[PDB]
RNA sequence: UGUCGGCUCGUCGCAUCCUGGGGCUGAAGAAGGUCCCAAGGGUUGGGCUGUUCGCCCAUUAAAGCGGCACGCGAGCUGGGUUCAGAACGUCGUGAGACAGUUCGGUCUCUAUCCGCCACGGGCGCAGGAGGCUUGAGGGGGGCUCUUCCUAGUACGAGAGGACCGGAAGGGACGCACCUCUGGUUUCCCAGCUGUCCCUCCAGGGGCAUAAGCUGGGUAGCCAUGUGCGGAAGGGAUAACCGCUGAAAGCAUCUAAGCGGGAAGCCCGCCCCAAGAUGAGGCCUCCCACGGCGUCAAGCCGGUAAGGACCCGGGAAGACUACCCGGUGGAUGGGCCGGGGGUGUAAGCGCCGCGAGGCGUUGAGCCGACCGGUCCCAAUCGUCCGAGGUCU
RNA sequence: UAGCGAAAUUCCUUGUCGGGUAAGUUCCGACCUGCACGAAAAGCGUAACGACCGGAGCGCUGUCUCGGCGAGGGACCCGG
């Protein structure tokens, strides 16, 4: 996580007045190797959150697994 | 702001000018005319003009003045009886003069341009 | 005056022909460039197989304005056009033989390297 | 007081009458006391006259010539300390004030749209050469 | 403390020792003293420096005794110069030498009820897109409900200019005594005529 | 009818109150050289007439 | 109780991005790390997207975070969202539906009150009146980079590269100004077209804008143009360095006391300012009631010093105020001289079949700038206005 | 199936690669991993034609740096 800088802001799209102002739309980077990740199709900032990490894990993964699969 | 420059006036260019040559025309027709004070003041300066440049004699003059007023006859009494007149009276050919009438229905402050003698 | 998004031409030999300002290199938050003055630029257009090719980003130094340039003693100076030569990091010309006419204000900025290859130095 | 004029006149003490006559539309070449890298000189400017600004005292002129492709332009303070000496070479035509229309067309036609003004022309080449055996004897 | 008033009589360029200069012109003709106020008399030290001669009619004001107390030809105006009480009856251009830097004070041009982006130098608004409504217009002002007024001096348009401006530093150019003039480093506050006070500047 | 409204019906003491400095003041008027009739300063008059 | 973002205007916080100062360092020096002090000021232009956000280019001393209904729609915008049309994917037998996309889609001339920016009227200021002032209190302004000198010295194997003291230049910003450069300059000057007219030719007017078009333009206003500002300096102080120094024989920057030390604070600079009803001060001018009021509290017609009205007029100005002038006069206007702009008038003569060309000619015309001169016009006169309480 | 395909359809999505630019969530070419194309609620394509919607370039310009001046109709003062 201390690699990783959570930054969050208004979703787009439909949502009248509220989208509007309740923002919440999770956006997610690695850091040490700029690759970020962003999600805004739930109403809730942490259940976005929750998928933006836990993907970005699936990105870093099959990051690793390539490399190491390359060696 | 920007009143440093040179007098004032109403209207758009093309009238005020036409504006200024009628009441020379008319001015130089009877002598006492009436109008508004500032009417008055501004066409002062502008006839006297012409007739100190009646004062001269050269046609190319007369021409000059045949810009401002048209009616040949009119200028010709110009370079006749109104110039010789004023002879040796250089500067303040006219008179302006405060009346103490007021226009009714929008007060105006009426005066005199008269022809000095 | 040369800020962003100008052309100048190309006073030198460098290929390069035309190159758009892409910002001027002086205080914080400059304005304006003038005759003397080093702006970071890019290559527009450039001869067939030049020194320097299309899309280049080179630092060059004005040599000369169509905004007149005031002398301290009255005098005043205007040229036809905007144009200026690319240089080095190190302040020199990428190119040698660089024909038009420059300025005697590129004297006092240790250009004199352009100066000496500048054949009208007005 | 009411010498409002006057007094502007009379700091212009560094006026200069050595200054020959040319009206726009008449090339003309200038010694300008130049400072080199230190040293002074006076690099000749060969050009001719497009604006002649009057007002008194400060009352500067402009000369636009053409050098190795570009056009290049410079205003003069008239009564500047740094003329040396202001040259005519050839007087022309003018048929205007301000003729900055001979930027557009800098060509061979720029030569016959500025003519030869003989007029003043013969009164230059004849005043020289009529007032010099004046001088002489 | 060195003070003598004038008035700006126009301004042109000369040329220093081969390089060009535009510097202003300002007239301090003889300014006699009036009033030598003492701390003792008053509580600070100045001058009362008259000006311009007068038509002796149009001063029957009780002026005439105040001339008369030091007896002096009616001037037409007369001002102070804090902590300066130099000598004789009357200061002049002398007072200055080429080289000396100075303070001038004067009446900037009344621009009338000028507009906020003429005044303040604003930025006005969009020519294009944006409603034709508020080219020249402040926008905004404030916020909501709190603090829900207007910071006292918020600049807004309105009659600007015709006060109170001091120009610093000028250096003093050539000094003629032979007519009362004195020349300065150009940009002088105030038309040509108005009446200002020429001091000495604070560089140190 | 739009966005300007007044608030509420200006209290009838504060309307006079503001009507403070809106009374008259009396034209001027001087004797004449002719008759005694009160011309306006720096002016002719009817029934009076004037010289040069 | 109008909802994003943008624009406009900002202002406040400090948990400081920069510049300021300072402690420690795994601090040689440079450069940096981290923590403390410290908002006064500053805190860029651009590509993509409705975006906020962010990514990127180029630079920067830095490209701060956050509050103000995630400031600001009776200031603006309307790309987004948030109606009717339409469409694609799509779910629904369907009618329809979708924080799923796509194209389009009406933001309302008048401000009463508070508040804010400007300006005036009234009274007041225990005499009247003119000129000049005091500074309580408040406002403004507070930025910074770069080269070189000291010195390539101290430091360092080397490459590099200081403190401190001094100089020069530049950016952004503020104030003011028109000398110069540059702009506008609505009739200042000229050229040109179509046409209608004066008057047939020449010459000349209107109209083609609210200038017909074009070439150029003083004064004025003005920025791209010019000048000048941040500072110095005194004082107190922050984190901190230190002194004398006991509690506590030693020790200690503190517990008494004392010194040094910040772009910060107070003062200094600039601007307002005695409605500072706590109405300040100075210099000068005019002065008695002349009559009722027994007292006390007041009134009345005339006055003084002096002011007002009216008039000509102003770089002053919406209005008003401000400012000079008003025949004991240059206030404007006219006229003359000049500066200035335009760029050989008109007429006549000469050359050419002719359009035209040459001379007369730097001619004619000529707004504001600078100055002169009583030809015109500020004629004349009216009102007001202390006579000053008590001990 | 043909054909087409991050598409008026692609949520993850600014997919990835190439091009255009100094820099390109848009734009164009291409791959296929088609959340959610697809053959008459037609599929793929197409000269010409749209005040239709998107991208780029040239020319040019007060759109902008950034604003300044000027004209006129209001606003402002007086009389109705
Ligand atoms: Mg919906
Ligand atoms: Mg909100
Ligand atoms: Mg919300
Ligand atoms: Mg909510
Ligand atoms: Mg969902
Ligand atoms: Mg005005
Ligand atoms: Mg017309
Ligand atoms: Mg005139
Ligand atoms: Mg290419
Ligand atoms: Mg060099
Ligand atoms: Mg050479
Ligand atoms: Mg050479
Ligand atoms: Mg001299
Ligand atoms: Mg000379
Ligand atoms: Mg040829
Ligand atoms: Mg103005
Ligand atoms: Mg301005
Ligand atoms: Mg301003
Ligand atoms: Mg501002
Ligand atoms: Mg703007
Ligand atoms: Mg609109
Ligand atoms: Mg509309
Ligand atoms: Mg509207
Ligand atoms: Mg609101
Ligand atoms: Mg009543
Ligand atoms: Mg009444
Ligand atoms: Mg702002
Ligand atoms: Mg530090
Ligand atoms: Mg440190
Ligand atoms: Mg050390
Ligand atoms: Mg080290
Ligand atoms: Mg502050
Ligand atoms: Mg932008
Ligand atoms: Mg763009
Ligand atoms: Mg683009
Ligand atoms: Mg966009
Ligand atoms: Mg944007
Ligand atoms: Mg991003
Ligand atoms: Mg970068
Ligand atoms: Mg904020
Ligand atoms: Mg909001
Ligand atoms: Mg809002
Ligand atoms: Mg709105
Ligand atoms: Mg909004
Ligand atoms: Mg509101
Ligand atoms: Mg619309
Ligand atoms: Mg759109
Ligand atoms: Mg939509
Ligand atoms: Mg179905
Ligand atoms: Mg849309
Ligand atoms: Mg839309
Ligand atoms: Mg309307
Ligand atoms: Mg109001
Ligand atoms: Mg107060
Ligand atoms: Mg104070
Ligand atoms: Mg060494
Ligand atoms: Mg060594
Ligand atoms: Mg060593
Ligand atoms: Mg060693
Ligand atoms: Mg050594
Ligand atoms: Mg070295
Ligand atoms: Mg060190
Ligand atoms: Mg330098
Ligand atoms: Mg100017
Ligand atoms: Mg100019
Ligand atoms: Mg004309
Ligand atoms: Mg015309
Ligand atoms: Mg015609
Ligand atoms: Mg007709
Ligand atoms: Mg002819
Ligand atoms: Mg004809
Ligand atoms: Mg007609
Ligand atoms: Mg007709
Ligand atoms: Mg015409
Ligand atoms: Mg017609
Ligand atoms: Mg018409
Ligand atoms: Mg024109
Ligand atoms: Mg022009
Ligand atoms: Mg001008
Ligand atoms: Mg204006
Ligand atoms: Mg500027
Ligand atoms: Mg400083
Ligand atoms: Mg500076
Ligand atoms: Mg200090
Ligand atoms: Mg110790
Ligand atoms: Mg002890
Ligand atoms: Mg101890
Ligand atoms: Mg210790
Ligand atoms: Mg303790
Ligand atoms: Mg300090
Ligand atoms: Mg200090
Ligand atoms: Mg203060
Ligand atoms: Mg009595
Ligand atoms: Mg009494
Ligand atoms: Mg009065
Ligand atoms: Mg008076
Ligand atoms: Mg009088
Ligand atoms: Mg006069
Ligand atoms: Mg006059
Ligand atoms: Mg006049
Ligand atoms: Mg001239
Ligand atoms: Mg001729
Ligand atoms: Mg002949
Ligand atoms: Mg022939
Ligand atoms: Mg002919
Ligand atoms: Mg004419
Ligand atoms: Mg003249
Ligand atoms: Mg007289
Ligand atoms: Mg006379
Ligand atoms: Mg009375
Ligand atoms: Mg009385
Ligand atoms: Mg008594
Ligand atoms: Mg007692
Ligand atoms: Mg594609
Ligand atoms: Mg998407
Ligand atoms: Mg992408
Ligand atoms: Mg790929
Ligand atoms: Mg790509
Ligand atoms: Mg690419
Ligand atoms: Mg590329
Ligand atoms: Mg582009
Ligand atoms: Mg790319
Ligand atoms: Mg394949
Ligand atoms: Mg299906
Ligand atoms: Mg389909
Ligand atoms: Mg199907
Ligand atoms: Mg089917
Ligand atoms: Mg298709
Ligand atoms: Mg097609
Ligand atoms: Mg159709
Ligand atoms: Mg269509
Ligand atoms: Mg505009
Ligand atoms: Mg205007
Ligand atoms: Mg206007
Ligand atoms: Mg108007
Ligand atoms: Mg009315």
């Amino acid at each position: 996580m201390d690699e990783i800088r959570i930054d969050v802001m208004r979703a787009s799209g439909p949502g009248g007045q509220g989208v509007n102002t309740t923002d919440s739309a999770v956006r997610v980077v690695h850091l040490p190797t700029g690759i970020m990740v962003t999600c805004q199709d739930s109403r809730s900032q942490i259940k976005n959150r929750e998928k933006a990490l836990m993907i970005l894990r699936s990105r870093l993964l099959e990051m690793k697994r390539a490399e190491e699969a390359e060696r | 702001r920007h009143l440093k420059s040179g007098r004032k006036l109403n209207r758009h260019s093309s009238h005020r000018l036409a504006l200024y040559r009628n009441q020379a025309k008319s001015l130089l027709t009877h002598g006492r005319i009436t109008t508004t004070v500032p009417k008055a003041k501004e066409l002062r300066g502008f006839v006297d003009h012409l007739i100190h440049l009646a004062k001269r004699g050269d046609l190319h003059a007369r021409r000059l003045v045949l810009r401002d007023l048209q009616d040949v006859k009119l200028v010709r009494k110009l370079f006749d009886e109104i110039a010789p007149r004023y002879r040796d009276r250089q500067g303040g050919y006219t008179r302006v003069l405060k009346l103490a009438e007021r226009r009714r229905g929008d007060g105006a402050p009426l005066a005199l341009v008269e022809l000095v003698e | 005056m040369i800020q962003p998004q100008t052309y100048l031409e190309v006073a030198d030999n460098t290929g390069a022909r035309k190159i758009m300002c892409i910002r001027v290199l002086k205080g914080s938050n400059a304005k304006y460039a003038t005759v003397g003055d080093v702006i970071v630029a890019s290559v527009k257009e450039a001869i067939p197989r030049g020194a320097v090719k299309e899309g280049d980003v080179v630092k060059a130094v004005v040599v000369r304005t169509k905004k007149e340039v005031k002398r301290p003693d009255g005098s005043a100076i205007r040229f036809d056009d905007n144009a200026a030569v690319i240089i080095n990091n190190q302040l020199e010309p990428r190119g040698t033989r660089v024909f038009g006419p420059v300025a005697r204000e590129l004297r006092e900025k240790g250009f004199m390297k352009i100066v000496s290859l500048a054949p009208e130095v007005l | 007081m009411n010498r409002g004029a006057l007094i502007k006149l009379v700091e212009s003490r560094y006026v200069r009458t050595d200054l020959p006559e040319f009206r726009p539309g008449d090339t003309v070449r200038v010694s300008y006391k130049v400072k080199e890298g230190n040293r002074t000189r006076i690099q000749d400017f060969e050009g001719i006259v497009i604006r002649i600004r009057r007002n008194g005292f400060n009352t500067t002129f402009t000369v636009r010539k053409v050098s190795y492709g570009v056009g290049v332009e410079r205003i003069f303070p008239l009564h500047s300390p740094l003329i040396q000496k202001i040259d005519i070479v050839q007087r022309g035509r003018a048929r205007r004030a301000k003729l900055y229309f001979i930027r557009n067309l800098s060509d061979r036609e720029i030569r016959r749209k500025l003519r030869a003004d003989r007029k003043r022309i013969d009164k230059d080449r004849a005043a020289e050469r009529a007032a010099k055996e004046e001088v002489q004897k | 403390m060195k003070g003598i008033l004038g008035v700006k009589v126009g301004m042109t360029r000369i040329f220093r020792d081969d390089r060009a200069v535009p510097v202003t012109v300002i007239l301090a003709g003889p300014c006699p003293v009036v009033q030598r106020r003492t701390p003792e008399k008053d509580g600070y030290t100045a001058v009362q420096l008259g000006f311009l001669p007068q038509n002796p009619k149009r001063v029957n004001r009780p002026l005439k005794g105040h001339f008369a107390k030091a007896g002096v030809e009616p001037v037409r105006i007369l001002r102070e110069i804090r902590d300066f009480n130099p000598e004789g009856d009357t200061v002049t251009v002398e007072i200055f030498k080429p080289g000396e830097r100075v303070d001038v004070t004067g009446t900037s041009k009344g621009r009338g009820f000028a507009g906020v982006m003429k005044r303040w130098n604003f930025a006005g608004g969009p020519d294009s897109h944006g409603a034709h409504k508020i080219h020249r217009h402040p926008g905004s002002i404030g916020n909501r409900k709190t603090p829900g007024r207007v910071y006292k001096g918020k600049k807004m348009a309105g009659h600007y200019g015709a006060e109170r401006v001091t120009v610093m530093n000028l250096e003093v150019v050539d000094v003629i005594p032979e007519e009362n003039l004195l020349l300065v480093k150009g940009a002088v506050p105030g038309p040509n005529g108005g009446l200002v006070i020429v001091r000495e500047t604070k560089k140190a | 009818a739009k966005h300007p409204v007044p608030k509420k019906k200006t209290s009838k003491a504060r309307r006079d109150a503001r009507r403070s400095h809106h009374a008259l003041t009396p034209p001027i008027l001087v004797p004449c050289p002719e008759c005694k009739a009160m011309k306006p300063p720096h002016t002719v008059c009817p029934e009076c007439g004037y010289y040069a």
